[PDB]
């Protein structure tokens, strides 16, 4: 006799989204759906600097203008989701016996849990890399107490 | 991955030629190109081994080293189909070669120029003016002594030679043909061996002469039987020196590199690493080493 | 999730074909599916090129990669991707830094102490620090043991930038390809004045592939690096380069002292990898901010580094 | 007491509905502080309510 | 499924639940259950259901052999 | 492909045997399925004389296998192919560090039989694993056991020319990439030493025959002590001497090719394994 052995499983997961945390207060998020093709980014600030007309004879700053650029920082987020092919080849079939309807939905509950742990891992990696961008461009407080 | 060459004839293959090629199925054949459809004039080893010129085997070794190898699976009218040999696939090679060497030890095989003669593996096409010669497949313990007989006949042409002319096996003795002149590239290999020896003769050690002297005068091994109880004088005048370890250690490091270079020089031709040979089915599952 | 499901479902191995020998009506429809699979996987249509992308896991092999931890001043950010890198053996057991060399930073290790030299000293202007990376160059080339302390690690496929303690990734063995799944080909870049074709100096059988050999060689002025492209084998190119090294056997003759074992070796040849022979190496030009040197471009590289064998 | 509740509460398997609610606030009850009677008297003059 | 694992794991199927995790094969031994009538030495014995053996207190049975 | 090879253990393995097989689970070993000739243990048996050259020829003939799992009755192991790679580990009691070396050599263990073995009391076989070691260490221990065998047999015959401590000071230690190892130097290694000896004895007349085959160019490079041998020797003796010398030279050159030379890419010293393919 071949007893099918059921086993319990708990998806010990809290669903975090980037737009539900308050870290997204410090970000203007857009969804550029083809960023794997962009090789460089740019943003130009043309800052027109005013001056003060003075009475004493001074060499005047004749309409200064700064044009700066900021190139985009690009960094990838990669997870590696395994998926057993013993549970994969019974997905293309159809159940007709209760042992196949016992193991087919048990494979569905594995591949769906592998998909909803692959999106959650990318969301956690997105929050982590947004926080790492914030921490890499964060000067300390004892420097900004006087440089600002 | 389709690994299958369809070598096509121009003219019609007669029935006796079909029987002679069906007798040779599974044997190694070297190809000119690695592509899917070829011509016969260029199949085999006949373009380097012709009837008009002397048998020079060292250029045949480098030809077998360079060009690809293929086994013959299907022969029919106007066309014979071959299967290439790539690393990563296990191929069935049957022993259909006329000097029969039994592969009992499952040793690593070796692909040879037809040193034993042309006319037993010459198999002749009267459809088109070409001659397909099949390379000899045989284990490397036989291959090293056949290659040393080839290399030694040219230096013993000047100064019993039937022992060097034939081969030695466990069951039988077979006659392999030697030329009176090796050729340009065989003379080049003998020249490189002569330069290697005339350089390395001064980089020989001194301590092992004391071993062979005390062992000749003390205890005869089975390996010490060649000297016929005699020592020369060159051993003595290089044993008028005292022994140290530093110059001998540097000399043994350069001796290690020179013996590796000689291992590079002697290893000619392709080798096949056999696994699970079947003596009753007479074929062997092999891959390229 | 819908994008992820639509991306995984297309990138899936097709299931194996079943033949139920036991039942009657199932065998007929299964061999019906068998002939309907062959007839659309063989004929000239888009169905037979659709079948080639599923890969059915012998033919394709994901390669191995070498995560190397280098200093940023010993490297340059502006180099091309397919540069064959040469790791140096470190004497200290716990070191952490694997000192690699691009052929230009190794060309300045060649020349500093005695085209290629212009772009070399334009890319690596200060050579004192690179002479301080190696603990001994002149003594190690004096006893001619430099070839075994230098090991090749294959061409660079991914260079992640960092201002201090850079990290590079090279394919040490396998098919040379990039690391990012936005996919591109890593074209092996070799400077041309170090590259020689052996048929050009040779001046008849078609192989399967034409290999690329590096040969660190010990010229009497200093070391020399030459990339050799050969359709033949390794033990054949040992003999062919023995023919090519004609004045070296005259110099090792004319240094008549045999107990000085330094001039009795003349370099060593290591096989880098296998690119295809039906598609030869392409010439190209690699530009810096000011200069441009001609560079051999090699595509479809399969890297497999072999040992240094003594000429 | 909040440091004990923070150090106890972590990950645990076999979860479900919000069991053991209170009646006034309707908030789910996180745990239970088993104490002695003297500590029970003292935690209602310190906490007070 | 042949049990009552609804309150043990929980109501939600994405958080917790049951999953087929191994298919174990066991072999129960087949034992022949014998009876006194199914066996064949019941030929020798004419067996009856007395059902209360305390009713016969005398150990001796009187044999009236008529010749 | 399907590469899981199992071997047939007759007796069940006990607890200490399980521990000693678990201790060296990452190492490779050859193959002949029979557990009797499962590896190199039939050359290192007490049945034959421990001869180096037959052991090397058996090690270069038969295939290799890296084992993955151990059980009380089975030995899960995958044999080696030239196609793909296997992760192997350095689990040898003579410990040599595989720091950044691109090559690994497989040789018979010359550091003693007990150093790299597992002795199975319950079974019929006592298995051994060969030495997987970096190739400069391999050629260095070949030098320092070959010259020690020569310089030991010499002072066994005549101890007046050399000194045993003088050869044991240098020929007992290898120094590769800053690591200093010691060699267990104790029979073994005598046939290879006498093969090398026969080669370097008959190589003067060999070089003379070769330079007489094809003039003063190749006759200047011998020194005066390396040049003079008289021109009187029989034809059959010279031919048999040249044939046996060239046979031993070919065998000795293919023997100082260190056998199945493995290659590695990424040595991880935290977990002591490296990605290893056959070359």
């Amino acid at each position: 006799k071949f007893e099918v052995l059921l086993g319990v499983y708990t998806n010990a997961i809290q669903y975090v989204r980037f737009l539900e945390t308050a870290l997204a207060v410090s970000c203007v998020n857009t969804e550029f759906k083809d960023l794997s093709r962009m090789t460089d980014g740019k943003i130009q600030f043309r800052i027109s600097v005013p001056t003060i007309a003075h009475g004493d004879g001074r060499r005047p700053s004749k309409q200064r203008t700064f044009i700066v650029v900021k190139n985009c920082h690009k960094h990838h987020i990669s997870t590696e989701m395994e998926l057993s092919m013993l549970d994969l080849e019974i997905l293309h079939s159809i159940p007709e016996t209760p042992v196949e309807y016992a193991e087919y939905v048990g494979a569905v509950k594995t591949v769906a849990s592998a998909l909803q742990f692959g999106v959650d891992a990318l969301e956690r990696g997105l929050i982590n890399t947004v926080l790492s961008v914030k921490l890499r461009h964060a000067p300390p407080m004892f420097i900004l107490q006087t440089l600002a | 991955m389709d690994l299958k060459v369809v070598v096509s004839l121009s003219s019609r293959l007669y029935t006796d030629e079909i029987a002679k090629m069906q007798q040779r199925i599974g044997c190694i054949l070297p190809l000119a190109s690695t592509h899917g459809t070829q011509n016969v004039q260029g199949l085999g080893l006949g373009q380097v081994y012709s009837l008009e010129t002397v048998p020079d085997y060292v250029s045949m070794y480098n030809y077998l080293s360079d060009c690809t190898l293929a086994v013959l699976d299907e022969v029919s009218v106007d066309s014979l189909i071959l299967t290439k040999i790539v690393p990563g696939q296990t191929y069935a090679i049957k022993n259909k070669y006329q000097p029969f060497f039994q592969w009992h030890g499952t040793g690593s095989l070796s692909v040879m120029p037809p040193v034993f003669g042309r006319e037993h593996a010459t198999v002749k096409l009267e459809s088109n003016d070409v001659d397909i010669v099949f390379p000899m497949v045989l284990p490397t313990p036989i291959a090293e002594e056949v290659l040393q007989k080839i290399l030694l006949f040219n230096v013993y042409s000047r100064v019993v030679h039937m022992h060097l002319g034939s081969v030695s096996y466990l069951g039988h003795h077979y006659e392999l043909a030697l030329p009176e002149v090796p050729g340009p590239l065989g003379l080049a290999l003998l020249d490189n061996l002569s330069l290697y020896f005339c350089i390395m003769v001064t980089l020989l050690p001194r301590a092992s002469m004391r071993l062979v002297r005390g062992l000749i005068r003390h205890e005869h091994h089975d390996l010490l039987n060649l000297f016929q109880e005699m020592v020369p004088d060159e051993i003595a005048r290089i044993d008028l020196d005292d022994l140290s370890v530093a110059d001998d250690l540097s000399r043994m490091r350069v001796m290690m590199t020179y013996l590796q270079s000689l291992a590079s020089l002697f290893n000619l031709g392709p080798r096949l690493a056999t696994a699970a040979y079947s003596q009753e089915t007479l074929t062997a599952t092999c891959w390229l080493r | 999730r819908r994008r992820l499901q639509r991306r995984i479902a297309g990138l899936l191995p097709p299931p194996a074909r079943r033949l139920n020998i036991s039942r009657g009506s199932e065998f007929t429809r299964d061999v019906r599916g068998l002939v309907e699979e062959h007839a659309q996987a063989s004929s000239l249509s888009a169905a037979a090129v659709w079948r080639a992308g599923l890969l059915a896991p012998s033919g394709w092999r994901p390669p191995v990669f070498g995560d190397f931890l280098i200093h940023a001043s010993s490297f340059n950010n502006a180099e091309a991707t397919g540069t064959p890198l040469f790791q140096f053996k470190q004497s200290d057991p716990f070191s952490g830094v694997d000192a690699v060399f691009t052929p230009l930073s190794l060309f300045i290790l060649m020349n500093h102490g005695r085209g290629l030299t212009r772009m070399a000293n334009l890319l690596y202007d200060s050579p004192a620090t690179l002479a301080d990376l190696v603990p001994d160059f002149g003594r190690l080339v004096a006893d001619r043991r430099f070839h075994n302390f230098i090991t090749p690690v294959g061409p660079l496929v991914e260079n992640i930038k960092s201002t201090y303690l850079n990290k590079i990734t090279t394919v040490v063995h396998g098919p040379v390809v990039s690391k990012a799944i936005p996919r591109s080909t890593v074209k092996v870049t070799v400077p041309q004045e170090a590259f020689v074709d052996l048929d050009a100096w040779l001046s008849q059988p078609c192989p399967a592939d034409a290999r690329l050999y590096v040969a660190l060689t010990y010229e009497e002025a200093g070391p020399r690096f030459t990339f050799f492209q050969s359709s033949r084998g390794h033990c054949q190119i040992m003999n062919i380069l023995r023919i090519y090294y004609s004045p070296s056997i005259m110099h090792r003759y004319a240094v008549v002292q045999p107990l000085h074992i330094e001039e009795l070796t003349f370099g060593a040849v290591a096989c880098l990898g296998t690119f295809s022979a039906t598609d030869g190496w392409r010439r190209s030009a690699f530009n810096y901010r000011g200069s441009s040197l001609p560079v051999v471009e090699i595509d479809s590289f399969y890297s497999n580094v072999s040992d240094w064998e003594v000429i | 007491l909040s440091e004990m509740v923070a150090a106890v509460s972590g990950e645990s398997v076999l979860k479900g509905v919000s069991t053991y609610t209170t009646a006034k606030g309707g908030e789910p009850v996180g745990g239970v502080f088993i104490v002695t009677d003297n500590v029970l008297r003292q935690l209602l003059t310190f906490l007070g309510e | 499924l042949f049990h009552s694992f609804d309150l043990l794991v929980g109501k939600d199927a994405r958080e917790a639940g049951i999953k087929f995790e191994v298919l174990l094969g066991v072999y129960t031994n087949a034992i022949q259950y014998v009876r006194f009538l199914e066996t064949a030495l019941a030929v020798s014995c004419v067996n009856t259901e007395f059902k209360d053996l305390s009713r016969m207190t005398d150990g001796k049975i009187q044999f009236r052999i008529s010749v």
